[PDB]
């Protein structure tokens, strides 16, 4: 005999990014114009209490 | 330098013109102000930043 | 690993205002240096500013900008550039950047630039203190004629002063190729155009050995009968002041062997062809080029 | 002309059917030949026959070899293919104990017919051999037929089998510990200029370096004994003329990312090989360097 | 999928046996002075270039620009030319006078022996020739053109007598000759001008610069260079610039002879030898 005990693939742990919990320190929005964006700034305006 | 990636991609008015000799003899002797002569396909439209 | 991919992403790691993004859309199609070919690479790799040493030796700049790969710059967007790479013998078209006046049929090759100042003017992206210089593409007699200028400051800085030396440098530097002015910048003695010096050498006595009685004495015999301008200007730079014995079987070997030193001569000026121009644009920015890389 | 044509997308030059499908489904009728599927249609590998004697085919069962071609000044036969292989007898570099081993198994007509043929002229190597390229295939009868390939990369039919170039361990030449990316492979042949042996060096280089004159600026400093020779033979015997201290040409490139060794087997008799695995070849003519 | 083809009109009335005549130059090479669409046929080969007083080497100077078309299709008074690329493969026509095998490397020459006519123009086609042959041929013209100004004495008649032939594999072919009427073209007095001066001037500054370097000498070969130059050989600054550039400038006049490219390498020949396989190479 050389007998074949059978055949094993591996399946992989499937991660998807937002079951992932570190998604929960992110805010993620998808934006289908990315390439055509070069710096994203924002502003701010705080009066002194 | 004027914002040439504006003036051949926006929906322009019609005019007749009324040149006085050709336009690249016009363009010679700086009729215009500014110029801008660019000859193929140029892709200077075809991204937006 | 994966092969030579046709397309290299370079990405600006740095934030960009919108007038150098505006400078950057007018460069597509030029030419730049790359020496990494992978994928996603920075900006750091592209272009020369990775080799300006403190001496900025222009034989060795020359040397090693030879070793690096040519590159076309294609779809300037948002913080991507799409660098194709070349192949060999396609069709696809430049853009120049140097105030070199280009004319059809003609080579061109790859140089490092000329006159490098301020005065010039080079708008060439300015941010963090790095500067994309480009370099230059000249057509074949101006890159010959600087190879050969410099190989003649190489050569004849041998065993003179610091006072005639001089002299050569401020005489030598003017070229006036095609109605315009180019400097040499910093043009400094080298290893690299010491070891050419002496290849260069070495071959000049080969020819001065392998030269037949004939093939020497040609133009002191053309002297004697005929008389032009040409040999008039080349015999005063000569020296001032029936043949006994002939052998076609002997000469043909003679040049068999001359042809091959007078390519060993002259390989060290005329450096490689790397783009042929089929046909320009007349306000002479663009043209249309055969053989990339 | 108009725009919808220009704003079609392009047409599939594979998955349109063959001028014999369109030839056929015109007129409808039916042959005993499948044809729907041609072979060799995807192809860049630019092919070219050989016909072969049986003393030179030893060595090239196994495919990927350098089949160099050269010529005899005797008019009947007008060429003769030399495999790398077989040169290695008239290679200086090759040692004493591979040399010993390889004449034990080229003991056929033609191979020691061209070893007389190539040492026999008032000429050198290089304007005696010439370059063609990789053999793949062999038919093998007596009178055998070999396909090379001078453009493109050596694989067998439908793709299934990328093939491989070897050459020997003694030909073998890298001058770098660090290796490049992406690295081309040159053939270089110098000349040691002694009298009697002026049997020539066989070199396989395989370097970073694709521009040509930093290649022969490096190539001068590593071959200085016999450059030195050639002006030592040019001083004292004057009045013969030499020429072509060196040539070097361009084979192709390679990944090196899988340049290795293995071992070549033809009747029991192994000899270690480097083994190039994604081979292209890009040829160039024999330019010289002194 | 139409491809790259010229458009190679003509101007003139044709008979039917002219495109008979036509037909059969289907697979050969054609120079063409620029990469064009739509052309006549006063652009088409060398005729264009053949000048009275200059000869082959400024033939051959305008040859090596030119891209070497094919020509796909002949039909009604219009010519389909095929620009090749480096790259693919095509069938080249044995035009030339000598005859190829498997495996050579083809190059261009001008025609040096002796098709369609008209009264003013004479379709004229480049000889395609193995490596060795054109090499042949370059360094027994340039040694030709060398016995000119000497061609007097009885002995030398006997040895460009000898010289005027060459051999390849049966072929005993002879060349004109490039001297006419006892003085030399200007042509070939310029290719025998830069060699003369190339070597006039190694024989005379090489031996100052050798020994200007022997003190900063870290190898153990320009002293024997140094050596092998005194055994043969037994001012103002200015004058030595302007030797170094007269030599460099009749080294560049000469690059039209010290080497050809490489253009197509044979595959496979027609059997009865009258076209093959060549890739294209730049």
């Amino acid at each position: 005999f050389e007998a074949i005990f059978g055949t094993f693939c591996n399946r992989l742990e499937w991660v998807y990014f937002l079951t992932s919990g570190l998604a929960a320190a992110a805010h993620a929005i998808k934006f289908h114009d990315l390439n055509k964006l070069t710096t994203g700034k924002m502003l701010f305006h705080v009066q002194v209490p | 330098m004027e914002n040439w990636s504006a003036l051949e991609l926006l929906p322009k008015v019609g005019i007749p013109t009324d040149f006085l000799t050709h336009v690249k003899t016009s363009a010679g002797e700086e009729m215009f102000e500014a110029l801008r002569i660019y000859y193929g396909d140029d892709p200077e439209r075809y991204n937006i930043h | 690993m994966a092969a030579m991919e046709a397309n290299i992403f370079c990405t600006f790691d740095h934030k960009l205002s919108i007038a150098d993004v505006g400078k950057l859309t007018k460069l597509v199609a030029a030419v730049v240096p790359i020496p990494q070919r992978l994928h996603l690479i920075k900006h750091y790799q592209l272009g020369l500013h990775q080799f300006v040493d403190h001496t900025r030796g222009y034989v060795r700049l020359r040397g090693l900008l030879r070793n690096m790969t040519l590159t076309l710059m294609r779809r300037v967007e948002g913080n991507q550039i799409l660098l194709h790479v070349p192949t060999h013998g396609l069709l696809y078209t430049v853009l120049n950047t140097g105030p070199v006046t280009w004319e059809k049929g003609d080579a061109l090759c790859v140089l490092p630039p000329l006159f490098h100042g301020p005065l010039a003017r080079e708008n060439l992206l300015t941010l963090g203190q790095w500067e994309l210089v480009l370099p230059w593409i000249v057509p074949m007699p101006l890159a010959l004629e600087i190879n050969q200028r410099l190989l003649i400051m190489g050569l004849f800085s041998l065993d003179r002063s610091y006072e005639e030396v001089k002299a050569a440098v401020q005489q030598l530097q003017t070229i006036t190729f095609r109605d315009a002015t180019f400097t040499i910048p910093d043009p400094v003695i080298d290893q690299h155009l010491l070891i050419d010096m002496k290849t260069a050498c070495l071959s000049m006595s080969m020819v001065a050995n392998l030269a037949s009685e004939l093939t020497m004495t040609y133009v002191r015999k053309l002297a004697l009968e005929d008389s032009s301008m040409l040999l008039v200007k080349c015999q005063e730079l000569l020296m001032r002041l029936r043949p006994q014995h002939v052998s076609p079987d002997d000469e043909i070997a003679r040049l068999s062997a001359l042809f091959v030193m007078l390519r060993q001569l002259d390989d060290l000026i005329r450096e490689q062809v790397v783009f042929t121009v089929c046909d320009v644009s007349p306000d002479n920015k663009s043209a249309t080029c055969i053989f990339k890389g | 002309m108009d725009a919808r044509a220009v704003a079609k997308r392009p047409r599939d030059p594979a998955d349109e059917d063959n001028e014999l499908v369109t030839a056929l489904k015109a007129k409808r009728e039916v042959n005993t030949i499948s044809v729907r599927y041609l072979y060799h249609a995807d192809h860049q590998a630019l092919t070219a026959r050989f016909f072969v004697p049986e003393g030179l085919v030893e060595f090239e069962a196994q495919p990927g070899a350098l089949l160099i071609r050269m010529e005899t000044g005797c008019d009947s036969p007008r060429h003769l293919y030399i495999s790398l292989y077989l040169l290695g007898i008239r290679a200086s570099n090759v040692s004493a104990s591979t040399r010993c081993l390889l004449e034990s198994v080229y003991t056929a007509s033609a191979a020691r017919a061209a070893l007389q043929w190539l040492d026999l002229g008032p000429h050198l190597l290089h304007r005696r051999l010439e370059t063609l390229g990789c053999v793949k295939t062999v038919s093998l009868g007596i009178t055998s037929l070999l396909t090379c390939v001078m453009r493109g990369y050596l694989y067998n039919t439908l793709k299934t089998e990328v093939f491989a170039l070897m050459i020997p361990k003694d030909m073998y030449l890298t001058w770098e510990e660090t290796r490049g990316r992406l690295q081309y492979v040159y053939l270089i042949i110098v000349y040691d200029y002694d009298g009697p042996e002026t049997r020539p060096g066989i070199y396989v280089l395989t370097s970073s370096i694709a521009h040509w004159q930093t290649l022969v600026d490096v190539a001068r400093g590593k071959f200085a004994r016999e450059r030195c020779s050639f002006v030592n033979r040019r001083i004292t015997r004057p009045r013969q003329i030499p020429l072509c201290t060196g040539v070097i040409q361009k084979l192709g490139w390679c990944l090196a990312d899988d340049i290795h060794t293995s071992f070549l087997v033809h009747k029991e008799l192994k000899l270690s090989v480097v083994r190039l695995d994604n081979f292209s070849v890009e040829l160039g003519d024999f330019r010289e360097f002194v």
